[PDB]
């Protein structure tokens, strides 16, 4: 209140949770573009894109931990259900070598003749 | 020396907003209560 | 079409020739640990719970104290939860400490 | 059912899932306090302490793995979206080294300009 | 040149609860908006 009367103190009371974490928004940097329903790693948080984003601009991951389904797999390499997936971010497709990827899921059902993978996807660590 | 506080006796509820697939709607109770015993009351006596 | 299909609550797995699991029950099955919601036996469907849940168990080795805390591996050869730390899994921290009647309560992990 | 009529038999159905385990409770050791809606480390449970404890009291923490408002961080430190956060519980503050720190969070919105951070809180590793 | 578009003004609606921590329904406002400016309509004065 501007100009109020008498000079009312203001006390904060705390808070934390600040949103449910289901998802995280994000902004493209140069040599990236996002489209629906696809995974991509943008500033160190792997998930689903929601929206289409093009350049500089902000888009929204979703992180929910849940069961996913995914084609773009390394097809020469077969995913057999309970095999840790790696998101090999030069490729920008996902594969079973740890060398240097990013651990992102676990497969729940093996690659089926379509390559396409069931896996639970991790804590973005 | 002994007063019963009923700010809400029992509620339940129950919900299925966000749960698992496998999991039905789960069932949930509480209650808000509170009792002030005293010594100014009680002696105690054995057989 | 959505990525997401479905909460992850719950995966399915198929029993090896090696493997049989009761309902309520931790098994290590297909790298996945979790409750079985089904009593499965060889080359059967069950379903497993991967929740991230707090979970009671008593299926533990009773020689160390399972003070809160501590992290909870499991022995897939003992069948087992155990505070070793060695080449077993990791699957739970405890939540409430070992009672007399060797009860636990633990929160389990994301499968890491 | 003590002086019941017949002997009946009892069976029980097994139950794992005793909660759903998005909070924990803990007891303060001599050496550890607590006020509402602050971080703390208490018997290797990291979250958001709900409740005031000072001795030998039970209070709970949040872990929720949702996204957490913080501030309280290491100030001399540059905190981008996506960096990892770990707890210094020495200091207890919030730092992005990771010489002994417990890894609990990865930065969803950079360090502002009073320090303020949203991260997402991480499985309690 | 200046059109407000609107399909839900606004809509408080009760959200889940985590029935589990007795956490009551998380109230929370939405509202589906828009606007088109322009620039023929309008002249910028200094004081």
């Amino acid at each position: 209140f501007k100009g109020q009367p008498t000079p009312s103190t203001i006390t904060q009371i705390t808070r934390a949770k600040i949103s449910d974490g289901k998802s995280v928004r994000v902004i493209l940097s140069e040599g990236e573009s996002t489209k629906t329903q696809q995974f991509y790693l943008i500033n160190g948080f792997f998930g689903v894109a929601m929206q289409d984003g093009e350049k500089g601009d902000e888009v929204t991951l979703q992180i929910e931990q849940a069961e996913y389904e995914t084609d773009n797999i390394v097809t020469s390499e077969a995913f057999e259900a309970g095999k840790l997936i790696y998101w090999d971010n030069t490729a920008k497709k996902f594969t079973t070598t740890s060398a240097s990827n990013r651990l992102v899921g676990r497969v729940t059902d093996g690659k089926d003749s379509n390559n396409v993978i069931w896996f639970i996807l991790l804590p973005q660590q | 020396g002994f007063k019963e506080l009923i700010k809400r006796d029992l509620t339940t509820e129950v919900g299925n907003a966000d749960l698992s697939k496998l999991v039905e709607n789960q069932i949930v109770g509480h209650c808000y209560r509170g009792a002030f015993a005293a010594v100014e009351e009680n002696v105690q006596e054995i057989s």
